């Protein structure tokens, strides 16, 4: 009958400079033989070939297939990607939404440690030099 | 009943500091010999930092000591051999042990004689204080630290965490003893005043140390800049305060070394009476790096393997930061007071404190 | 950068029908990715569990794998007596720029009841002094626990660097274990002592066993 | 669904070596294949992986050290320079998900030794149950494979493993346990195999008057 695809993780939050894998699966039989992924955009989706800007990368086995996208990029990479598989009696699709999370929320303890040294070095020095 | 006071309270923290090492120690050895070395350095290297300036703090307040200590059979000479081999801290103590036993055993000795005892009971209380805030806390972030990250909490750790507590609950009641019995003490129930400062500090000192130790074990290579700066800022701040605790000027390195480190976990007066704008700001300092700190751990949740609960330690943080906070408001309001070798380190910041 | 994965504990050890966890933490986030496998001595890997909680296929139910993003864990209950052997944990998250490293290993240890061991010893045959060598074999046989001792005897002298142990793992069957001793000596100092004895020490043991043979007789 | 190494044997530090796993039952255009090894008594270590498209990725520390391809059945794994520290044992899994069929395995052993033949010495039953083996030693390279009267013997067989001796040899020892009754209308004949030398040697373990 008609096949039934899902994702192993619907939703995923991994950070740039390093290397997502989405990956879809489906147990039906017959199994899937073809599988393509495909790129939401506003009003167009666009298929994601293999060897683009030499960071995506295409790994399908029957009834599995693997999206693995390099150098999370964050004005391209975020967004929602579409898997499709094809099977002999039909085909289905599954969402999987990628987030990117940049070094502003990675380095958080760093800034914020930073700042708060600040703020007492200049509470101190104002209530002792001026004040006191 | 003084006598059998003091005695009976000396021997309990002998007992105490002992037990501490050992199980501290014990650890150690165990970690060694256990796997990872990368701990055993570290406990290694906290136990000597700590032990050396404790043994410079009593070599400093030896060499000032006027006309007195007569009873010093090592002329000068052994004294420092025995500093010189970290091994101290304990001279202090037997010390006091032989004096008070000596006393105690005589039927009634000078007037002289008995205030030497309370003098040698007020450094060893002091030395305690110092013991506590340098070595003890450290080691108990430590191993609170390595317990959370590894994941696999043994009996050895279990038994020094209550060791540490132990440690810290004597330290601060031995100190609120020596603070209040310095000056007079106007009030009747100076052990409830004690008491309530054991709760008071202990209860608000706890999440410090877990929050420490939550940030140890979520990013151990942040620990050393973190410590580094807050200290660097601390010490800045006494060298800004005054600093007149003992004798020697150039020597007030150490003592501000130790205010600074002993900042990092609780509120201790450096040098004035000048009250609720120094703890505000102190209170704001701690928690605003204890909640960035928890706040940090709450961001990288997932990233630690499933050990000690967490989802129920955490809650108990918040309970005792409230009811420390209750509690000293309800010291500094209800108990807090308004107003022969003597120890002038003692005098001094007895007078410090209660203004 | 390749992903390191850190598994722990080395040893883990459990009765039969107890219940075991093994721990493994990845260098970097593997969220989903972690495969287990069963590895038992000489035959080769097993998949036991992929994307870190799905079982393989014809996989018993008492094997179950929890954890994601860098913190990951398998538990195994009603620990049978074929389940000694060594577990290893696998990231494939990304494999081509972090590769697939494996874990340390985790050598399950099931805890059954003490088995005294049955101690048998074995002169070199004929065949063998033709060579000029002579290896006398000391068998202990379905025991309990691992820990023994075995001391070889000659002319009541007590030898030591001339031997050699091995050690089988657990048996499947009833969890027990087998050593050889090989006491290895040149045809002149074989001819030379009359008596060899194998002093056998093990928990199952109340008393010292020592099994010895003359040569010749 | 399975797959069948071979290629391994001992070789000369510096001597390339190619091992080659031939799969069976599926296309090697529809699957990847994973190159596992594991040291004598060790973990396991990655080494690569080969892709149905064809691209290959390797190991950190295998850069250079390794070599990957394939035909329609089998993949082929190069090694450049083999050192003394490569001798381990190589097995090849098909990646689905994880590594879910893996084969046999192969061993390949890297010294500057010479290969020699086993020496088999029969353990005669002492004298209500008897004891009795065979001793295979002073024989190299890994490994040597044990049966007992042809495979029709396997309740009761404990081989222990082997162990390197101080001239560089390995030696072991199987065992295995019959009733007393049995010795005397029943032969034992021991089946010692030493593939690297082409050895096979099925020694009989009489009792002793
Ligand atoms: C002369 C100068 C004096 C002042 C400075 C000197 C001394 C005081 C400084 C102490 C800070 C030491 C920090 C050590 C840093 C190096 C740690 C390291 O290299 O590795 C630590 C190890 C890592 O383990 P992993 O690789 O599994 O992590 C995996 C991580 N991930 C999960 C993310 C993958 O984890 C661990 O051991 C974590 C354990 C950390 C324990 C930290 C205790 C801090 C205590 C502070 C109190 C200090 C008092 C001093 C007394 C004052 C005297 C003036």
């Amino acid at each position: 009958g008609p096949p039934r695809v899902k994702a192993v993780k619907s939703s995923e939050h991994i950070n740039e400079g390093e290397t997502a894998m989405l990956v879809c699966k489906s147990e039906s039989v017959p199994p899937v033989t073809d599988w393509a992924w495909y790129k939401i955009t506003d009003s167009e989706d666009k298929a994601l070939m293999q060897g683009s800007e030499s960071r995506f990368f295409v790994s399908s086995s029957q009834g599995r297939s693997e999206l693995h996208i390099e150098n999370l990029n964050m004005e391209a990479d975020p967004g929602q990607y579409r898997c499709q598989g094809t099977s002999s009696k039909g085909s289905d699709q599954a969402i999987i939404t990628l987030r990117v999370r940049s070094h502003l929320a990675a380095l958080w303890p760093f800034l914020g440690i930073v700042a708060e040294v600040l703020v007492l070095v200049t509470i101190i020095f104002i209530y002792e030099k001026r004040r006191k | 009943g003084a006598l059998l006071r003091d005695l009976v309270l000396g021997v309990l923290g002998t007992a105490a500091f002992l037990l501490d090492l050992g199980t501290d120690l014990w650890a150690a050895v165990q970690y060694a010999l256990g796997g990872r070395y990368l701990w055993a350095a570290l406990v290694l290297a906290l136990l000597g930092l700590a032990s050396v300036a404790l043994q410079l703090f009593s070599w400093l307040w030896l060499r000032a000591d006027p006309a007195g200590l007569h009873g010093s059979q090592p002329p000068r000479r052994c004294l420092a051999l025995l500093h010189l081999l970290q091994l101290g801290y304990l001279y202090r103590c037997v010390q006091e042990l032989r004096q008070g036993l000596l006393v105690w055993q005589q039927e009634e000795p000078s007037e002289f004689d008995l205030a030497y005892a309370d003098f040698l009971a007020l450094d060893i209380s002091m030395l305690r204080l110092f013991e506590t805030f340098l070595e003890t806390a450290p080691q108990l972030t430590l191993v609170l630290a390595i317990m959370l990250q590894s994941g696999r909490a043994e009996y050895y750790q279990w038994v020094g965490i209550c060791t540490s507590f132990l440690g810290i609950s004597w330290a601060l009641l031995d100190y609120h003893r020596a603070l209040r019995t310095c000056l007079p003490s106007k009030p009747l129930l100076g052990l409830g005043s004690s008491v309530i400062y054991f709760l008071w500090n202990l209860l608000l000192l706890w999440p410090r140390v877990l929050a420490v130790a939550l940030f140890s074990a979520l990013f151990p290579s942040y620990v050393a800049l973190h410590f580094l700066g807050l200290w660097l800022v601390l010490l800045l701040w006494v060298w800004l305060q005054g600093t007149d605790f003992m004798p020697d000027p150039s020597s007030e390195w150490l003592y501000r070394v130790t205010v600074a480190t002993i900042l990092y976990f609780s509120w201790f007066n450096v040098a004035e009476g000048r009250t609720r704008g120094r703890a505000i700001i102190h209170f704001a300092f701690l928690l605003s790096d204890s909640i960035l700190l928890v706040a940090t751990w709450v961001t990288h949740s997932s990233w630690l393997p499933s050990g000690i609960p967490l989802q129920l330690w955490l809650p108990v943080g918040c309970g005792c930061f409230f009811l420390g906070l209750a509690l000293r408001l309800v010291y500094y309001h209800w108990l807090h007071p308004s107003c022969l070798p003597q120890n002038r380190r003692m005098t001094h910041l007895a007078q410090k404190f209660f203004p | 950068a390749d992903v390191v994965m850190t598994q722990t504990p080395s040893s883990v050890s459990a009765a039969v029908g107890g219940t075991v966890t093994i721990n493994c933490q990845a260098s970097q986030s593997i969220s989903a990715y972690l495969a287990w496998y069963q590895q038992k001595p000489g035959q080769p890997p097993k998949l036991l569990i992929y994307d870190a909680s799905d079982l393989a296929s014809g996989v018993s139910s008492r094997f179950k794998g929890s954890g994601s993003g860098t913190q990951f864990t398998l538990t195994i209950s009603a620990l049978e007596c074929a389940d000694a052997a060594t577990y290893y944990c696998q990231s494939y998250y990304a494999i081509i720029t972090y590769g697939a490293a494996f874990g340390g290993g985790t050598e399950v240890v099931v805890k059954r009841t003490v088995a005294a061991p049955s101690v048998f010893i074995f002169p070199p045959s004929d065949e063998q002094l033709k060579s000029g060598t002579a290896s006398v074999v000391c068998l202990l046989n379905n025991f309990y626990p691992r820990e023994a001792k075995v001391q070889w005897k000659v002319d009541n002298a007590l030898q030591s660097g001339n031997s050699q142990e091995s050690v089988t793992e657990q048996d499947s069957k009833d969890c027990t274990y087998s050593l050889s001793s090989t006491l290895t000596l040149s045809k002149a100092d074989y001819e030379k002592h009359k008596v060899y004895a194998c002093e056998v020490t093990h928990q199952g043991l109340s008393s010292p066993v020592t099994k010895s043979f003359n040569r010749g007789e | 669904q399975s797959v069948e190494e071979s290629g391994g044997r001992l070789v000369t530090p510096g001597t390339p070596l190619t091992l080659t796993c031939t799969v069976s039952g599926f296309s090697l255009s529809d699957y990847a294949m994973n190159w596992v090894r594991q040291a004598p008594g060790k973990g396991l270590e990655w080494i690569g992986i080969i892709y149905a498209s064809g691209s290959r990725y390797y190991a950190s520390w295998a850069k250079g050290r390794f070599t990957i391809s394939k035909t329609s059945t089998t993949v082929d794994l190069k090694i450049t320079s083999p050192t003394t520290e490569d001798t381990a044992t190589y097995f090849c899994a098909r990646y689905y998900a994880g590594s879910d069929i893996w084969g046999p395995g192969t061993l390949v052993t890297v010294s500057s030794a010479s290969t020699k033949g086993p020496s088999v010495f029969p353990l005669a039953p002492s004298s209500g149950t008897a004891a009795l083996g065979c001793l295979v030693k002073d024989y190299f390279p890994e490994p040597v494979t044990v049966s007992w009267n042809s495979g029709a013997l396997t309740s009761g067989v404990h081989t222990f493993p082997a162990v390197l001796q101080s001239s560089g040899l390995y030696s072991l020892s199987s065992v295995v346990t019959v009733p007393s009754s049995s010795l005397g209308t029943q032969t034992y004949i021991c089946n010692v195999n030493h593939k690297p030398s082409n050895t096979k040697v099925d020694k009989k373990v009489e009792p002793k008057s």
